[PDB]
């Protein structure tokens, strides 16, 4: 997925954007991920 | 004016009056690159 960044793989995003125009982007895709690993914690711990 | 810090360091130079909007973090130029280089996790004042 792309959680709204510019690229959904990270090598694009640092090889574009550099690190001072980037981290933003890095921030977005770690905190989607996270968020949808929560979900997935969550539902496993209800299933369980 | 209500703030204390451990040390407190200044830098002095002279620039070009167009280039002085290249003194900040992640900025590309010549000055930026070549001359003075600012950290992207810095705090500080620019005075000119």
């Amino acid at each position: 997925s792309n959680f709204g960044a510019i690229s959904s793989v990270l090598n694009d995003i640092l090889s574009r954007l550099d690190p001072p125009e980037a981290e933003v982007q890095i921030d977005r895709l770690i905190t989607g991920r996270l968020q949808s690993l929560q979900t997935y914690v969550t539902q496993q711990l209800i299933r369980a | 004016n209500d703030l204390c810090f451990t040390n407190v360091y200044a830098d002095s130079f002279v620039i070009r009056g167009d280039e002085v909007r290249q003194i900040a973090p992640g900025q590309t130029g010549k000055i930026a690159d070549y001359n003075y280089k600012l950290p992207d996790d810095f705090t500080g004042c620019v005075i000119a």
